[PDB]
Order: structure tokens, then C-alpha cells, then sequence
């Protein structure tokens, strides 16, 4: 059809940005114990 | 696009429930 | 049409002119429930309408 | 005061003489409607074929002229299509209607006198939501 | 070079001002007494009518009828008949009711 | 011999009758009498549509569908006097009956056609001189075709014909110059033929069974995208009678 | 099923993305326009 | 003294482009995406009332 | 990271488990591609529109060994009545 | 100009998916030690 | 038995449309991000020798 161009771009982002967000404030948690 | 979205944010939804049901830290009773 | 109606211009770009065909005359009384009817570049812009 | 008698003053017959009703005889012309036509031409207008109203042009065009107290009568005791010809009492609930759809067997002249007058007073009241069913209300 | 809405065209000629003998849905006779139930089911059932008069042809009538008809001439109108106007049996039940 | 019930539900009441295998002795004509036929009818086996090639000079093709619509693709109860001409000839007409039946096919590829397989108007006429309907008789006629859709049909959006919204309001300032196509939608009307073969009659009943073709286009839907030509075929069968 | 004794602990130092942040972003830089086309 | 023709004239662009809709900000949606100029089109002249 | 997957050189353990992976975003990314170039490669023509004009990378491959019918009802050969079972450039993917 | 409407999605995420990896790896360390 | 303007007709499309250097992979370019139908436009008919 004829979308946004940019949707995808915002939907992509907008998953990531916030979601990444956690995938990095978790992460360096389970190091508290020199892990993965 | 559009529709290759749409079944990407879903699954996730179904990554995100395997795991939360079995990658679930266990609950410890203390 | 039955009723057979017609739009005249006055002052504006299509001044002057009388337009009496019903098609037209129907098209520019729904461009007129917008009120003061101009002319859109639409193209320019790919505007969507 | 709002349903003056003036107003319940309807046209009875053809020749252009009038009769007069009063705040009573209007209810039964209604309490009757309702048991008896009820089930269709609510609000003035005939399910079966919406085609045909009770309005007062309508009956009045007719033929027999339907729009005088008499003609909803002799409709009511004989049955007949829009113009002329066609007795549809083998269809059409009457006072013919052998014996058909019983709601008719009951009824009197005080009553048809009166259910007929209903018809002809609710447009004087009702501006004409009466012909024109679902796109008023 | 151009398309045109075939029917609401047919609007600015006698069909949507009188009566069409070859287009114009049945109950439309209703519109003027001693013409409903009978002479309109005629009108209809008969082909079209390349002129209004020849309505008081169609085999059948009662010179009372052929009165009517006549009466009521100066009401009825034709035009050429319309495709996409009374194809689908829209003559008789044009879908649509109160 | 079998009623209502013993076919509903069956999967049959859609198939014209078997005319009883073996009985090919003809039926005959007077000119002295004139005949009619109770019922014709005309169940089809396999629809085909014509692909519309991209290229030119490598001739259209004829490609099978499959029946999308559930089985209710027969025409059974039609008639219309069955005249003999100062010919030898027989010019079935006809009146009322079944002749539309809207029904859907799917392309080989993703596509959808969707036709009204239909026989309104018809008119047989049988080989020039016949005396009695013998086996491999004819009749190829024409017959008109309406528009998949009378006036009322309304699309997606508001629009139609007979009483419909005006112009695609979904946009209201864009250009319509261009949406036309759709914006105003008229109803077609074309002409399709048909033709029958017999191959079986009782000369006593009159029972004629066999196969028929015929050549309609798909649906013109309003003003929307040009046809494609639809050709049917199956067995079929009308009674003569007096 | 008692814990893995593989598992060493994952490795990064705070200069070595200084290293890398900048490969990947200016490498982004180059890379890109080829992209837009 | 002026014809109803002389009239309009008069009646200079700008004023008469606010007596329009698209430009009333109360016919927009939340999702529409973008400067006035996408929607109804680059407003290029009056073509007269 | 730059030796994040030495944590497998021994225990064939949760190093079957690797490759029981690696290998299973590979026929992961099987099918799916083949959705993806599947639901893109219009069939109606094979004299001037062929799969290898319009970039079509998986597709080519079954044809080649022979999954050449799809559900759709077509071949990629131009026949329309024909159409082999569950291995059709459909189950293929799916499968 | 008429670039690609995906140059962007393209470009900006191999700026990220990558990058916020480094973000990730290198997080987790300063948490080696129970701190941000 | 055949002339210049029947000669040429044998020669089908499939076969003509090969001989054509836009069905090349030598034309290619690194940049070039996708089916060789965006590049020359989707090829309809052979217009002939
Ligand atoms: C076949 C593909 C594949 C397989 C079988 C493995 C397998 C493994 N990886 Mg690994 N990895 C991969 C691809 C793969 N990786 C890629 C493409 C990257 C980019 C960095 C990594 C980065 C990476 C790191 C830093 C580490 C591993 C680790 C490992 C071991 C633990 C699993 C874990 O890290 O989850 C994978 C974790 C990731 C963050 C990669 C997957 C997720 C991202 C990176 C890929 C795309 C975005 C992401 C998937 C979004 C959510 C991912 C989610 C699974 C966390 C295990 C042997 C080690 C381990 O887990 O503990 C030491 C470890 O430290 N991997
Ligand atoms: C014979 C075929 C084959 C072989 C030998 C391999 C081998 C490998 N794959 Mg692999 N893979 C294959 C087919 C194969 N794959 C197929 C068919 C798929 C799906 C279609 C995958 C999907 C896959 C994933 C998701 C991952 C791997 C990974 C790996 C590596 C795991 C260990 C590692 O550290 O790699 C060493 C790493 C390399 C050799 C990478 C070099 C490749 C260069 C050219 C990078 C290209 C840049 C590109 C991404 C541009 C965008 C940049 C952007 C990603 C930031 C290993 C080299 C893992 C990996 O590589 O770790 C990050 C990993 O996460 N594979
Ligand atoms: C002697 C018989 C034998 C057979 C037939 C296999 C077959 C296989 N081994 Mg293997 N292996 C064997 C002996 C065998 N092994 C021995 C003696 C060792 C010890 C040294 C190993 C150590 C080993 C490792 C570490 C790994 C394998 C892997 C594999 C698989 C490779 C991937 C593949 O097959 O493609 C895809 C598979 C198919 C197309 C068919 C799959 C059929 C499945 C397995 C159904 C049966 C599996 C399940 C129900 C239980 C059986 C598991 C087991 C019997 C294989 C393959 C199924 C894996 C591999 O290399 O690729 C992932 C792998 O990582 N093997
Ligand atoms: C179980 C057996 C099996 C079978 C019958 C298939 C069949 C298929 N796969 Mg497949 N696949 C399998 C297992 C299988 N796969 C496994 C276990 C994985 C990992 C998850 C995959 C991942 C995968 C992907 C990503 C894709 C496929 C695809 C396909 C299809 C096209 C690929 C092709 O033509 O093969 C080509 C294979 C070869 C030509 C074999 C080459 C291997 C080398 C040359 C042999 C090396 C031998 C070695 C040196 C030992 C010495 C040999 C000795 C005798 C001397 C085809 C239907 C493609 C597809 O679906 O398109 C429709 C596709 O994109 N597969
Ligand atoms: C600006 C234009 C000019 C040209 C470009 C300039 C940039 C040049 C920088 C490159 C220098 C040499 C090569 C770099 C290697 C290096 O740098 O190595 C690592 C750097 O980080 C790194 O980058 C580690 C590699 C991680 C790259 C992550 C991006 C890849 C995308 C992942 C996608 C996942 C789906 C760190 O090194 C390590 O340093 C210590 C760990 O911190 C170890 O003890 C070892 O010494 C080890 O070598
Ligand atoms: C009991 C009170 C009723 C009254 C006073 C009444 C009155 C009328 C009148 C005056 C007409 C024709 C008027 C005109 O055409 O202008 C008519 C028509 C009609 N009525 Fe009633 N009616 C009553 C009840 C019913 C009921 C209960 C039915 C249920 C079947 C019914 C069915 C019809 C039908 C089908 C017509 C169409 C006439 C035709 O055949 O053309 N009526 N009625
Ligand atoms: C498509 C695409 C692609 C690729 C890729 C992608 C897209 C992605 C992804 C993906 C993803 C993202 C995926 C997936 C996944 C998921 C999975 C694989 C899963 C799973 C899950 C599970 C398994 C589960 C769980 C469960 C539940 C839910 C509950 C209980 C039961 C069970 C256990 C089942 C391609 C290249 C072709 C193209 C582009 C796009
Ligand atoms: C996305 C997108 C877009 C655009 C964009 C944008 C606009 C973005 C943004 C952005 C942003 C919005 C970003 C941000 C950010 C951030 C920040 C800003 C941060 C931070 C932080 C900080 C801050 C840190 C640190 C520090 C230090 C070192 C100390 C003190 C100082 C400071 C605090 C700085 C759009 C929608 C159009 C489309 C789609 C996509
Ligand atoms: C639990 C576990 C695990 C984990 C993890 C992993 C495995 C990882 C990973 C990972 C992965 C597996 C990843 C990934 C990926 C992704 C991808 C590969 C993607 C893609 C994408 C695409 C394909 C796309 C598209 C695009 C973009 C991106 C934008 C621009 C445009 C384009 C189109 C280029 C495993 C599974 C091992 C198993 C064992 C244990």
C-alpha cells in the first residue's frame, strides 16, 4: 500500500531504543558477580 | 515492511513468553 | 440537474465564468462545503488529499 | 388544551360535512388501532408493502376517497386495493375477512367509527412522522 | 473523452420530473388515483412506449381504463430505455422501501 | 419418486437430469401443432477463462479454474416457445426461469473471477432442417449478459450507481480526475453465446440431454477494470412438450 | 544440573569500544552514503 | 459603484484563504502526519468565490 | 567478546547445543526467505519475466532439484493443471 | 534528492546494532565492581 | 520457403529476449539493490530485429 516510508523506521527504532535500554541496565547487573 | 513488522513484533512476543516460562530465575523460599 | 443548477465565479482566477454542465457545477458545490475554494499544488509535495 | 376539538374535528364523509370528536372517542380509535393494526402500519405505514401509508394525501387520492371516517369504514368492512377493483378481504383482515384473524370478529360501529378517526387525527398531530417510517422517529 | 453517471444524467430530462412508461420504478403510480394496483402492473409488464401515447393501445383495456390513461396523459413521459435502470427486476422492486 | 429430503442436503439438486443412458431414437415435429419446453437446463463440468497475455502475436489461451463458490452453479426450470419456422428449423425462445447464477473462480495463479454464468434472453435455433430431434441436434444462440451488479451495489467506500455516495470522500482535496475510473461507476451490458449438442432423447417423453458452451465475460464491475472472457461448458437437458 | 564451570567472565574495557565506537561510527560515515545511493 | 463582478475583485487573496478549512486547525487527526501543505496541497491561488 | 565463544572448545555439551543452533537460524532463515521471495515472485510470465530477472535468490535453487508446483495452482515452467503434493515451494518454506 | 527511502533504516541501525553492542560488553564491566 | 519479415518471426521471444546485454550479470554494479527488473523496467514484449 502506500505507508509511511518512515513508519517502519520509527516502529524499528522505537523497539529498540527503549528496548535496548534494558538490555543493557540488566546485563551489567548479572556482572555484579563477574558473569556474562 | 509493513506486514514483515508486523509479524516481528509478534515473534518476540513469542520469544518473550519461552522466555519468561522457562528462563524464569526460580523463586526461593527462604 | 432535475433542479438543474449552475455556479457563476466572481473576482478570484476563474472570474467571469459561468459553468452550467452538472458534473462540474456538482463538483465545485462540494469543493464549496470547504467554504472559499483555491487551487492546490498537489503534486509538488505528493500531498495525500 | 393542546388537543383541542378542532383539531379532533375530521372530515367523515366525502361531501365535505364534518363530525367532531372528543378527548374519549379519540383513545379507542388508538386503544383499537393498536390491538387491531398494531402489527403493521405503525406509525402510519404498512409493513407488508411499505408502497402504501395511512397519510391523509394517500387516502384521500385513493379510490374509494379513503380520507373521510365512512371510507376507513367501508374499508374496514370491505377490503379493496388503491383504485377501484380487487376485494382483498381474502387477505386483509375486514369485517369480512370470513371469520379471519378474529382481532376483526369483535369490533362495532362505535369502534370503526373511531379507529378511523385516529387515522385521520394523528397526522393533524404527528407532522407527518406518520407517513414516514425510520428516517423521522 | 470522458464517463458519465449513467442513471442521476438521465435526471435532467423528463425521468425526475414525470412519470417514464419505459423506466421508472412501479410504485411510482401511486402518485395519481385509478392508476396503482392494475394499469401499472400493465404499464410495465407491456414493452416500452417509443411515444406517452401509446399506452392507451395495450391489449386489453376498458375504454374506463383507456380513459384514465388518458386523464392522466398529460403526466406520463419516455425517453430511451435505461440498461442499468430496470435491469435486475429494479422496474417492479427498484430495492428501496419507506 | 424422490422427494425434498431424499436430495437435501445430497449434493444432486444442483445436477440436471440424467436423460436414461441408451435411447437415442428422436422426437418428432409437426408444424401443426406447436410444442414448448417444460424445462431447460444447463449444469456446467469446467469453467475457463481467457489469459490475457502480456505479449501480442502468440495467441490467447484458454486456462482451467477451479469452482470457489460452493456447488450452485445450475440453471434448472427456464422456458420459452419452442417455434418451427417456414424453415425445418427449431427457434427455442424463452421467458422465465433461472438463468442467473452469480459464481466465482480462482485463477492459476492468486486471482479471483467472478462471472454470472447466465443464459437470459436466449434464443436456439436448431440446423436448418429437422424433422425430429435427432442424436447431435443443435440450438447456438445468443443471450444477453446484465453487470455482475444491478444499480444498487455499493462498493467499499459510499459510492454505486443507482444511489450510492458521490466521490470517493475518504480524500477530501486530492485530485479526482484520476479516481474517476471509480468514481463514477456505469453498468454494462454485452452479449454472450451459447450452443447445445444433444446426444440423447426419448422420443416419447422428449427428454433431450447433452452437452452445451457458451462464451461470457467476467464482471465489468462498474466502472472498474475491463473483463475477461469466460467459457463454460457441461451437460444439459430440456423436455419438449404441447 | 549443578552450574558450569566454562563460564569465565566476559571481558570489555572502557577504551577498547573507544577503539571500536569509533571504527563502527566512522566506518558508518564512509559506508553510508552507498547506502543512500 | 462597483459590479458584483468589480466586487469580489476587490476582496484580496489572503482573506478570502482563511475563509477556508484546511486551514481551520480543527479539521486535522492525530495521525496527520505532516505541514498543512501535505494535507490539502501547496495553496496555490483563489479561483474566485 | 573477541574470544566470547572459546567457552566451548571442551564439553561437546553446550557446544552441540551451538551448533544445534547456528543451524536452525539457518533453515530458520530457510523458508522464511523463501516466504519472503515466494511472496514477491509474480509467476504470470516465464518468457520475459523470469525468476532470475526479478532478484529471486532461493527460489532458483528448489526448482534445480525439483519442487517446481506451487499451491498457488502454477509451475514455474508456464502448465497450470498440475501441482505436486506438500512439496511445493509452499511446504518447502513452511517445512 | 531520490536516495533510497531504506538508506536510512539500513545506515542508522548498523550504527547501533553494533554500537549499543560495545555499550553492552563494556556496561556490564563497571558493574564488575558495583557501580554504574 | 520463407521471407525477411517471416524469417525473424520464428525466432522466439524467450530466445530474442537472451541476446539482450541488460540480461547480462557482466552490467551490473555493486550498488545496483536488487532485481534486474528495476533496473531496465519490467520487460513486456520483444518490439523485433
Ligand atoms: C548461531 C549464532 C550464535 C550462537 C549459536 C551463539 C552462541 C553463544 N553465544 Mg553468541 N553471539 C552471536 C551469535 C551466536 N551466539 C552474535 C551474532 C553476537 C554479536 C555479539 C554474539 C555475541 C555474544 C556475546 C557477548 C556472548 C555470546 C555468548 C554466546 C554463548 C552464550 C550465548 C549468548 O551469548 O547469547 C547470545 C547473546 C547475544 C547478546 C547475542 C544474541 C542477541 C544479539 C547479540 C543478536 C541480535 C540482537 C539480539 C539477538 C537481541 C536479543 C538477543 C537475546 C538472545 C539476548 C553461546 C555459545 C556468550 C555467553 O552468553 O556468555 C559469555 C557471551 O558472553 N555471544
Ligand atoms: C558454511 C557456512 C557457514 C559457516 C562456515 C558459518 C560460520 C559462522 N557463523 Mg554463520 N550462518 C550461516 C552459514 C555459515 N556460518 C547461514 C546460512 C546463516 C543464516 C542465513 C548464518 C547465521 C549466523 C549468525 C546469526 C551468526 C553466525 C555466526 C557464525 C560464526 C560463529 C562463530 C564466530 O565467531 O564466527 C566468526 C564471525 C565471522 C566469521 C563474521 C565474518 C563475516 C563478515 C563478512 C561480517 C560481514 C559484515 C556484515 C554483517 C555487514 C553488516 C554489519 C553489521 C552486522 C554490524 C562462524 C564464523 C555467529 C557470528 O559470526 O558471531 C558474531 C553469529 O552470531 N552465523
Ligand atoms: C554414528 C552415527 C551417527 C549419525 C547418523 C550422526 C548424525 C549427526 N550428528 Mg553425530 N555423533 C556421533 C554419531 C552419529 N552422528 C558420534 C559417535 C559422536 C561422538 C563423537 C557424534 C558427535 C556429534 C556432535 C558434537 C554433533 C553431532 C551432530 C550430528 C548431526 C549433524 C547435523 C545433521 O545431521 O544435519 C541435520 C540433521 C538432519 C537433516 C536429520 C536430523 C535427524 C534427527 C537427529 C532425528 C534423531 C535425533 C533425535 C531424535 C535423537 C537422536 C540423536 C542422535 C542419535 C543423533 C547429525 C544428525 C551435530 C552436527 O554436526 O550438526 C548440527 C553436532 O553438533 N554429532
Ligand atoms: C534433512 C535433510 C535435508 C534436505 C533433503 C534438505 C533440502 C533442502 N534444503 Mg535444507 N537444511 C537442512 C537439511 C535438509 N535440507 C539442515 C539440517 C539445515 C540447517 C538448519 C538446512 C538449512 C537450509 C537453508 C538455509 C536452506 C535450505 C534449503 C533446502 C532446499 C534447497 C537447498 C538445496 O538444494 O541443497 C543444496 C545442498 C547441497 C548441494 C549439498 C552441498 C554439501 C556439500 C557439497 C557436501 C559436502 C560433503 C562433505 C565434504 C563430506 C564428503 C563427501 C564424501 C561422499 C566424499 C532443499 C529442499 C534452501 C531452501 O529452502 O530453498 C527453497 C535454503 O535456503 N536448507
Ligand atoms: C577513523 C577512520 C580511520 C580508520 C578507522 C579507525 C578505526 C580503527 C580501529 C580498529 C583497530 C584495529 C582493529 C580493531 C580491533 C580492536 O580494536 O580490538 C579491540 C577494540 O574493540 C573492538 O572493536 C572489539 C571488536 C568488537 C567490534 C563490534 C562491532 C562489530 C558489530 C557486531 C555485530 C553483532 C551482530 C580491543 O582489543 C582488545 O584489547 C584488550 C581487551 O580490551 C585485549 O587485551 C586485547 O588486546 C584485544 O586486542
Ligand atoms: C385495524 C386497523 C387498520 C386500518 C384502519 C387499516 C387501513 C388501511 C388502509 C386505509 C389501507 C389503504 C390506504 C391507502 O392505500 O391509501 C390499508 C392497506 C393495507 N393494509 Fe391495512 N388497516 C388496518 C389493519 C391492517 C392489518 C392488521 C394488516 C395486516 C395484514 C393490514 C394490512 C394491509 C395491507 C397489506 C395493505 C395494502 C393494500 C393493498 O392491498 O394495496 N392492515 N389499510
Ligand atoms: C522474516 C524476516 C527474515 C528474517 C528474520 C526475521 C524476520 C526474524 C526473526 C525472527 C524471529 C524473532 C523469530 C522467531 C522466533 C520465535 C521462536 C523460534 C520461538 C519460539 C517460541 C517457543 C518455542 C515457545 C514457547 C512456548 C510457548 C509460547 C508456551 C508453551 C509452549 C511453547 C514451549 C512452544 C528474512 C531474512 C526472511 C526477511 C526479513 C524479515
Ligand atoms: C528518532 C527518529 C526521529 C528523529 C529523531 C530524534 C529527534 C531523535 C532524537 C534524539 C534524542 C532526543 C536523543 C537524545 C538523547 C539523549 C541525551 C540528551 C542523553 C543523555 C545523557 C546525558 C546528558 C548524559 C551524560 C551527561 C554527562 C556526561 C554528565 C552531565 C552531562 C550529561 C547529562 C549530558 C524521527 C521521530 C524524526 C523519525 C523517527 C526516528
Ligand atoms: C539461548 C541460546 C541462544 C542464544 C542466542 C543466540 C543464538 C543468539 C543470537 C542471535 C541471532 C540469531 C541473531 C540474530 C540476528 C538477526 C538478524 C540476522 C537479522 C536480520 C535482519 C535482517 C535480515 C534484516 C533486514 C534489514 C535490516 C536489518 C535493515 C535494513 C534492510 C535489511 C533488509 C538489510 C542460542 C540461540 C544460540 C541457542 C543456545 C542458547
Amino acid at each position: 500500500m502506500e505507508v509511511n516510508q518512515l513508519g517502519f523506521i520509527a516502529t524499528a527504532l522505537f523497539v529498540l531504543v527503549p528496548s535496548v535500554f534494558l538490555i543493557i541496565l540488566y546485563v551489567q547487573t548479572e556482572s555484579q558477580q563477574k558473569s556474562s | 515492511m509493513e506486514t514483515i513488522t508486523y509479524v516481528f513484533i509478534f515473534a518476540c512476543i513469542i520469544a518473550l513468553f519461552f522466555f519468561a516460562i522457562f528462563f524464569r530465575e526460580p523463586p526461593r523460599i527462604t | 440537474e432535475q433542479q438543474g443548477v449552475t455556479v457563476s465565479f466572481y473576482g478570484g482566477e476563474l472570474n467571469g465564468q459561468t459553468f452550467t454542465d452538472p458534473p462540474t457545477v456538482k463538483s465545485y458545490a462540494r469543493k464549496a462545503i470547504f467554504g472559499e475554494i483555491f487551487e492546490f499544488d498537489t503534486e509538488t509535495l505528493n500531498s495525500d488529499g | 388544551a393542546e388537543l383541542t376539538p378542532e383539531v379532533l374535528t375530521v372530515p367523515l364523509n366525502s361531501e365535505g360535512k364534518t363530525i367532531t370528536l372528543t378527548e374519549k372517542q379519540y383513545l379507542e380509535g388508538k386503544r383499537l388501532f393498536q390491538y387491531a393494526c398494531a402489527s403493521c402500519h405503525v406509525g402510519g405505514i404498512t409493513k407488508t408493502n411499505p408502497s402504501l401509508d395511512l397519510r391523509t394525501e394517500t387516502l384521500a387520492l385513493a379510490t374509494p376517497p379513503r380520507d373521510n371516517i365512512e371510507g376507513l369504514v367501508d374499508y374496514m368492512k370491505n377490503p379493496t386495493t388503491y383504485d377501484g377493483e380487487q376485494e382483498i378481504a381474502e387477505v386483509h383482515p375486514s369485517l369480512r375477512s370470513a371469520d379471519i384473524f378474529p382481532k376483526m370478529r369483535n369490533l362495532t360501529e362505535k369502534d370503526l367509527v373511531a379507529i378511523a378517526g385516529h387515522i385521520l387525527v394523528e397526522p393533524k398531530i404527528l407532522g407527518d412522522k406518520w407517513g414516514g417510517g425510520k428516517v423521522y422517529y | 473523452e470522458e464517463l458519465v453517471n449513467v442513471v442521476d444524467e438521465k435526471l435532467g430530462t423528463a425521468y425526475g420530473e414525470k412519470i417514464d412508461l419505459n423506466n421508472t420504478n412501479i410504485a411510482a403510480f401511486i402518485q395519481y388515483r385509478g392508476l396503482y394496483p392494475t394499469l401499472a402492473k400493465l404499464i410495465v409488464k407491456n414493452a416500452p412506449y417509443e411515444s406517452v401515447e401509446d399506452v392507451l393501445n395495450i391489449p386489453g383495456l376498458t375504454e374506463r381504463q383507456k380513459q384514465i390513461l388518458r386523464e392522466n396523459l398529460e403526466h406520463f413521459t419516455v425517453t430511451e430505455v435505461e440498461t442499468a435502470l430496470v435491469e435486475g427486476g429494479d422496474r417492479y422492486n427498484n430495492g428501496l422501501y419507506k | 419418486t424422490l422427494t425434498y429430503d431424499d436430495i437435501v442436503g445430497t449434493g444432486l439438486a444442483n445436477k440436471c437430469p440424467t436423460l436414461d443412458d441408451t435411447a437415442r431414437g428422436a422426437y418428432p415435429i409437426d408444424s401443426s401443432q406447436t410444442y414448448r419446453i417444460a424445462r431447460l437446463c444447463l449444469q456446467p463440468t469446467t469453467f475457463l477463462v481467457k489469459e490475457e497475455p502480456k505479449n501480442k502475436r502468440q495467441e490467447a489461451e484458454f486456462v482451467p479454474t477451479k469452482l470457489v463458490t460452493r456447488e450452485t452453479t445450475s440453471l434448472d426450470q427456464i422456458q420459452g416457445e419452442l417455434k418451427v419456422n417456414s424453415d425445418g428449423s427449431l427457434t427455442f425462445v424463452e421467458e422465465d426461469g433461472i438463468d442467473f447464477q452469480p459464481v466465482t473462480v480462482q485463477m492459476a495463479g492468486g486471482e479471483r473471477i467472478p462471472l454470472l454464468f447466465t443464459v437470459k434472453n436466449l434464443v436456439a435455433s436448431t440446423q436448418p432442417n429437422v424433422t425430429s430431434i435427432t442424436t447431435s441436434t443443435d440450438f447456438k444462440g445468443e443471450f444477453n449478459v446484465p453487470s455482475y451488479r444491478t444499480a444498487n451495489f455499493l462498493d467499499p467506500k459510499g459510492r454505486g450507481l443507482a444511489s450510492g455516495y458521490d466521490s470517493a470522500i475518504a480524500l477530501p482535496q486530492a485530485k479526482e480526475e484520476e479516481l474517476a475510473r471509480a468514481n463514477v461507476k456505469r453498468f454494462s451490458l454485452t452479449k454472450g453465446q451459447i450452443s447445445l449438442n444433444v446426444a440423447k432423447v426419448d422420443g416419447r417423453t422428449g427428454e433431450i440431454a447433452g452437452t452445451f458452451e457458451s462464451e461470457q465475460l467476467s464482471d465489468d464491475d462498474m466502472g472498474a477494470h475491463e473483463p475477461h472472457e469466460v467459457k463454460i461448458q457441461g451437460v444439459f437437458y430440456a423436455s419438449i412438450e404441447p | 544440573m549443578e552450574p558450569n564451570p566454562n563460564r569465565q567472565p566476559v571481558e570489555l574495557n572502557r577504551t577498547s569500544l573507544y577503539l571500536g565506537l569509533l571504527l563502527i561510527l566512522v566506518l558508518a560515515l564512509l559506508f553510508s552514503s552507498y547506502f543512500f545511493n | 459603484g462597483a459590479t458584483l463582478e468589480e466586487a469580489w475583485s476587490a476582496i484580496p487573496e489572503k482573506l478570502a484563504f482563511y475563509d477556508y478549512i484546511g486551514n481551520n486547525p480543527a479539521k486535522g487527526g492525530l495521525f496527520r502526519t505532516g505541514p498543512m501543505n501535505k494535507g490539502d496541497g501547496i495553496a496555490q491561488a483563489w479561483k474566485g468565490h | 567478546w573477541y574470544r566470547v565463544h572459546t567457552v566451548l572448545i571442551n564439553d561437546p555439551g553446550r557446544l552441540i547445543a551451538a551448533h544445534l543452533m547456528h543451524t536452525a537460524l539457518v533453515a530458520g532463515w530457510a523458508g522464511s526467505m523463501a516466504l519472503y521471495e515466494l511472496a514477491t515472485f509474480d509467476p504470470s510470465d516465464p518468457v520475459l519475466n523470469p525468476m532470475w530477472r526479478q532478484g529471486m535468490f532461493v527460489l532458483p535453487f528448489m526448482a534445480r532439484l525439483g519442487v517446481t508446483g506451487s499451491w498457488s495452482g502454477w509451475s514455474i515452467t508456464g502448465e497450470t493443471g498440475i501441482d505436486p503434493g506438500f512439496w511445493s515451494f509452499e511446504g518447502v518454506a513452511l517445512a
